[PDB]
């Protein structure tokens, strides 16, 4: 039969020639970020793909709702894929859902095949039936949590998926991600949430640790702590008495070891708080960290990959501003596994910590998950960027550990372009290069970060210079709604090369391109962690965050144009 | 408001109407009794009395002993019938006292609605089965499905009903866990 091929190759030529033009046009734009018209390729064919593009882009909502149809006829899983090739149109996702609803079992792709079947109305919450999700498998953590916050209404097969994702990882991962676990809790109408923090607690030693540590923060509202939480306290307190005193033998032994000696480091900055400042203070607290025994096994809960063999007795030293006061600690890593063994059963560095009293420490743990998260997608991706995420603990109300970096050199107690060049020589040497390289690294990487998280109030006290050539920034205390989007001033614009026609300036707006285009795709889980934190009511989160979060990621744009606003954001960035 | 000893005068009669052997007398008041009109003080009354009378019915005596409810020996014409439709509505107007598997404490109102979940489902199987028909049982039990967390049962029959109309995939999935 002669038409009837026709068609049927008609058809399928037509979206082919479609979906290749989509893929040329961003491969070519990855190519090259900016238009770079010396940097060309061949003219005639490109031309014929734009003209296909506007004419497959003016077409209407109709005969577009039957390509989908198409596609299904084809394989379910190209359906499925059709929407992440972005089409500016929402009646592909919904003929999709209507696709998907009215048979689901076609399709068991965890990632991204649920979210068109998990909402069979996002606030409507009305029509349980067809819902066996009890097929699917695992996804990732962060869309698990979705379900237990303020976004989704309580139902019990979503209670029972997220059980079962969250049973299925290994113990590092919910230790990274343990934060949030407990503040899940506000919404644990059933008893889900609860029975398996025990299990987990039963199940493992260091995560019944962080959780005691946790719920020993989070049961208070201030620092100093004068009015209890209202919705959440008693079950809290309820648990933490529960969780503590089942365990018993060699567990119980390492927990009255740990926690001994951790009240019993703790409440010397307290001791020595009555002496003013000056030298008499040093002289109380060296003679304190003299009295300061230790019991070998403990273990620094900054960092829990590690064991801890001795101090720097004459060390002690607070810092002006309450008492911080810091410490100098040599120990050695292990491992995670062989420190359960070691604690069970019972190369080499220094470090060096700071123990602080009377302010919060939750945000900049917000923070450095956001960068961590971020480090790791560039690592995987390919790039060369450079981020540190020193560790940083709450342990009690106002009560907080942080790590600090060894050989610390602060910028501004330490004329840029001056120092670079009589440290590191003429511009003509090899370590000169090598300083430039490291400060491009670390510049583009942190004006990205700085500009996606609205990081605001910044100051020359807030940057530490590393010996090798990095710049680290400090105190994300002000952020998403405290207070020019990118700090730019003229002694590293000098520096970089002179002028911004330097081949430096060039690298560095690539790089920055090339790092937004990366991270772009992850918004889900950035908007899953903030929101599941939106709730604890700091001086930060005032409602409207979310919306200005999503929008400043452009999810409704293609690639050229997203790399054509961020070329002209970090333009406008300039004075 | 609520009494105590009204009820007892009331089921007494039934009592000693089915343990003298008053079979006949004894179905008969308890079909008049159902025959009365639900109010919002009666419905576990209705709940036990149409229990039993399932019960006995489907394991008391065969077809040929059985008439309309309107005459002596909807209008059903088989004993099944008459029993699959009280099923269906003790089971749709009970599906609304349920407790959903929370267990935050307290554990024993779990366990009694867990019986009565299993004994309805267990005599909707019984009833069903018999007469070949696998289709509607199997959506049956997907629908009960909700109640399960962690219990051996219901996963256990309703993979053998899938396994049993035709439906293979979602079967093996179900026999996995």
């Amino acid at each position: 039969r002669g038409s009837q091929l026709h068609k049927y190759y008609m058809k399928r030529r037509t979206l082919l020639l479609s979906l290749l033009a989509t893929e040329i046009e961003r491969l070519i734009t990855w190519y090259n970020p900016l238009s770079a018209p010396e940097l060309e390729l061949d003219q005639a064919g490109e031309n014929s793909v734009a003209n296909w593009r506007s004419k497959y882009i003016s077409l209407s909502e109709k005969q577009w709702k039957d390509n989908v149809n198409l596609a299904w006829s084809i394989s379910p899983y190209l359906a499925v894929q059709l929407p992440a090739r972005f089409k500016n149109t929402e009646a592909i996702g919904n003929e999709v859902t209507r696709l998907v609803r009215l048979d689901p079992g076609a399709v068991s792709d965890v990632p991204e095949a649920i979210k068109f079947l998990v909402t069979w109305h996002t606030i409507d919450a009305d029509a349980p039936e067809l819902s066996h999700v009890l097929c699917w498998a695992p996804t990732d953590p962060p869309t698990g949590l979705s379900y237990f916050s303020s976004m989704y209404p309580p139902h019990p097969l979503t209670a029972q998926y997220g059980v079962k994702v969250l049973r299925s990882f290994p113990p590092d991962a919910i230790l990274f991600y343990i934060p949030q676990i407990v503040q899940a809790l506000r919404y644990d109408k059933m008893g889900y949430v609860r029975e398996y923090i025990l299990w987990a607690a039963s199940k493992s030693q260091l995560l019944a640790h962080q959780f005691i540590w946790n719920m020993k923060t989070n049961i208070y509202l201030d620092e100093e702590g004068h009015q209890k939480d209202p919705d959440i306290g008693d079950l809290l307190d309820q648990l933490v008495e529960e969780i503590t005193g089942s365990l018993s033998g060699p567990a119980k032994d390492f927990y009255q070891r740990e926690f001994d000696f951790f009240n019993k480091i703790t409440n010397v900055s307290a001791i020595i708080k009555p002496y003013p400042k000056g030298d008499e203070r040093k002289k109380a607290c060296l003679s304190a960290l003299s009295e300061v025994k230790v019991q070998p096994g403990c273990y620094l809960p900054s960092n829990p990959e590690a064991i801890v063999l001795d101090i720097d007795y004459k060390s002690g030293t607070p810092m002006q501003s309450k008492a911080p006061y810091l410490a100098k600690f040599k120990v050695k890593r292990c491992g995670v596994s062989e420190l359960e063994k070691e604690g069970l059963r019972c190369k080499i560095s220094w470090q060096a910590a700071i123990f602080k009293v009377g302010d919060d420490c939750r945000q900049d743990m917000l923070a450095l998950q956001i960068i961590d998260l971020f480090k790791n997608i560039f690592q995987l991706v390919g790039l060369d960027l450079f981020v540190f995420p020193y560790r940083v603990v709450a342990t009690a109300p106002g009560c907080g550990v942080i790590e600090c970096i060894p050989d610390c050199t602060s910028r501004d107690q330490l004329g840029m372009y001056d120092y670079f060049t009589r440290q590191y020589g003429d511009e003509s040497t090899l370590a000169f290069q090598q300083a430039r390289y490291n400060f491009i690294r670390s510049m583009a990487a942190y004006s990205l970060l700085l500009f996606l998280l609205q990081i605001k109030d910044r100051h020359n006290g807030n940057i530490m210079l590393d010996k090798k050539g990095h710049i680290i920034h400090i105190d994300f205390g002000f952020m998403f709604e405290s207070s020019p989007d990118i700090k730019l001033t003229d002694e590293m614009v000098m520096i970089m090369g002179g002028k911004m026609e330097a081949t430096p300036f060039k690298w560095f707006m690539e790089m920055c391109v090339r790092g937004y285009l990366a991270v772009r795709p992850y918004m889900d889980a950035v908007v899953s962690l903030v929101t599941l934190m939106l709730d604890t009511g700091l001086p930060c989160f005032r409602g409207q965050t979310i919306k200005l979060l999503k929008h400043r990621f452009s999810p409704n744009m293609t690639e050229r144009e997203a790399a054509n606003f961020i070329m002209k954001v970090i333009q406008s960035c300039f004075l | 408001e609520l009494g105590f000893f009204l009820e007892t005068g009331l089921q007494r009669a039934h009592v000693l109407y089915f343990k003298n052997g008053n079979l006949t007398r004894g179905v008969g008041r308890f079909r008049e009794l159902l025959r009365a009109v639900e109010t919002r003080t009666t419905q576990n009354l209705r709940m036990t009395i149409a229990r039993q009378l399932a019960e006995i019915l489907l394991r008391g005596m065969c077809e040929q002993s059985y008439w309309n409810p309107l005459e002596d020996p909807f209008c059903p014409q088989e004993n099944t019938e008459e029993a699959l439709l009280l099923l269906l509505i003790s089971e749709s107007m009970a599906n609304r006292d349920a407790v959903l598997s929370r267990i935050p404490e307290h554990k024993s109102d779990r366990l009694i609605s867990l019986q009565s979940a299993s004994v309805v489902y267990d005599l909707l199987t019984i009833a069903l089965g018999r007469r070949g028909q696998y289709e509607m049982l199997s959506e049956c039990l997907e629908r009960a499905m909700k109640f399960a967390f962690e219990e051996f049962h219901l996963w256990y029959q309703f993979a053998l009903s899938l396994m049993a109309a035709g439906k293979s995939a979602r079967a093996v999935k179900v026999l996995k866990e």
